[PDB]
DNA sequence: GAATAA
DNA sequence: GAATAA
DNA sequence: GAATAA
DNA sequence: GAATAA
DNA sequence: GAATAA
DNA sequence: GAATAA
């Protein structure tokens, strides 16, 4: 839902795809997220294996090839990631509380378990954008700044605003004198709620701690049409902003929408009432 | 080896059963109604004037 | 005009799915009333003003509590929905009009898709969800507004223009 | 002559449109549970005993 | 599997609803682990599941 | 080339639905300068094509 | 019946 | 038009 | 001419 | 694209 | 979808 | 199996 396909949680990660990027978002006046393709490797699923005689414990780690790592996905539930800081979107620190592949009661989460050498891989696609649009060229520094998508549902406090609806209506500045009607029609993506997270397997104490080693793989295909030939300041015509979060709040909740429902422009049939 | 017998029994796939909130049931409003149009009257929607359907 | 006579009926049927792109209108009692039938028709009061859900390409904010919103925004075919009347011939008697009165059964049924709801709950499911084009406003009275026809303009170029060009 | 013009106008036969009662709607109950089951307890349900599904 | 009962209906009417049915032989259900002595009694069990019932 | 679609034969002060104001500008400014913007850049909803990389 | 004949 | 679009 | 050669 | 869309 | 849409 | 049996 973010954007961490830069790398963000930490500045180690930075590779000139990167930088490639970094110097596109500068030549050019616009750019599109056109898939995203993502590919966790779990290389070892590793338990800790509590060893408890009456007021002492045992510890040691223990491979679990009969274990995986469940990715889950929040289809039936309204959900959001808090973000604050770049580092705290992060794959493996990043959580939030009271939160349960496993509930005793609905388990709403459509699990995906990946065993030791195999691999989750799923692709998005970004483009969700109509009519010879773009968003407007980004070095993704900043978080709090999201996927393209035409999701709907956005925060009072931090409005990501127009181009997040399906049907943009915005105004870009361009400088004092003059102004873009940028309005454009896309179509609507939910992005569910993505995690990692372990078995929940009672022990004689609490849960079963699960770790695993593991080589996400995030990889982003972006066209970034590069700048005219000669100065357009008006053509941010068909550049968008991209579904940044705005406010002043230092934590800010990322919203995910499980599902987009399908709904019939169909008249009935088997209906037993004549007309 | 992981291996068990059973019945109606399968390698574990993606199972969420809930669905991603798309469902949908259909009623008719059904309103059938006797009614008067009388102008033989002075009073209100009673006279000459043509009565209203606000669909 | 369409005239029935006795042991005839008049049937017409409107066909109130406006809406396009995977989208429905809130969940409604009618109870309300000043409340409106789906459509896209353009012509609002200043006093009751119905909003975007009742232009053709609706921009609305849902709120969804406090600390979300929903941009919901789509666009939708336009209904001209004209005024309906039931009125007897107009026939001049020595003293005004000969009065009518009819009996009938009007019968009105009214097919709907009530989308229900998540097997788990999405606030922010709002997103496809629109408002009617209900009548806003602390008039006690409301005009609702009816425009006979949407007129058929053309993307065509001329033909047999006398002019060369 | 008992006669006049109209548009989805028909002689009028039998409508009542009420239907006689019969009407079908279907939902499944879904119940998906992670569950334990625990026999390393001495405590009630938790023992060597097998736990039962009460369908 | 003949059904013969009275339903009330209020107090002034009853219904002898009245029908036939098959057979439904329910048996029990049961999760249970293998039993396997150890040194000391059995080994102790216990399953990590999700039960997943639709109706 | 103009089509000028005229007026109903009844008044629809409501008929403004379809129409739409011109693109003039607005303001008290004397002098106005109207925008001139070259070109509209085509983008592609295409994926990629003959591109190394495997994935 | 490039000069407007639907 | 396993995530209910009759 | 999974390791980007349009 | 009897309710005027050359 | 001579004005760069791989 | 105009009176709604997907």
């Amino acid at each position: 839902q973010c954007i961490w396909w830069r790398g963000l949680q930490n500045a180690a990660n930075v590779n000139q795809t990167i930088n490639n990027m970094i110097a596109l978002n500068t030549i050019s006046y616009g750019v599109r997220f056109l898939k995203a393709k993502l590919c966790i490797e779990v290389y070892a699923v590793t338990r800790k294996r509590l060893i408890q005689t009456g007021a002492t414990s045992y510890y040691t780690d223990d491979f679990e090839q009969g274990q995986n790592l469940f990715i889950g996905w929040a289809d039936r539930k309204a959900e959001s990631i808090p973000i604050t800081t770049p580092a705290d979107l992060d794959e493996t620190k990043l959580t939030v509380a009271n939160t349960t592949l496993f509930d005793a009661n609905n388990d709403n989460i459509t699990k995906e378990e990946v065993p030791t050498r195999e691999k989750w891989c799923h692709t998005w696609d970004l483009d969700v954008l109509n009519h010879n649009y773009l968003w407007e060229p980004n070095n993704l520094d900043s978080q709090w700044t999201l996927i393209p998508g035409a999701q709907a549902v956005q925060p009072t406090a931090t409005p990501i605003g127009p181009t997040y609806q399906e049907i943009v209506i915005a105004t870009k500045a361009i400088g004092a004198n003059e102004s873009a009607l940028v309005t454009t029609i896309q179509d609507r993506r939910s992005y569910p709620r993505l995690m990692l997270s372990q078995p929940q397997i009672k022990d004689e104490t609490d849960t079963m701690k699960f770790k695993y080693q593991i080589r996400i793989s995030t990889e982003l295909e972006m066209e970034h049409h590069i700048k005219p030939d000669i100065a357009n300041p008006w053509l941010t015509r068909q550049t968008l902003p991209l579904p940044a979060l705005s406010g002043d709040g230092t934590t800010r909740y990322v919203p995910c929408v499980p599902y987009e429902t399908h709904v019939s422009q169909r008249n009935w049939n088997h209906v037993g009432e004549y007309l | 080896t992981k291996e068990g017998y059973g019945k109606h029994i399968t390698s574990m796939h993606v199972r969420n059963i809930f669905n991603q909130g798309n469902q949908v049931i259909r009623n008719i409003v059904k309103q059938q109604r006797y009614e008067l149009l009388d102008f033989t009257g002075t009073e209100a929607g009673t006279t000459n004037l043509p009565k209203i359907i606000p669909y």
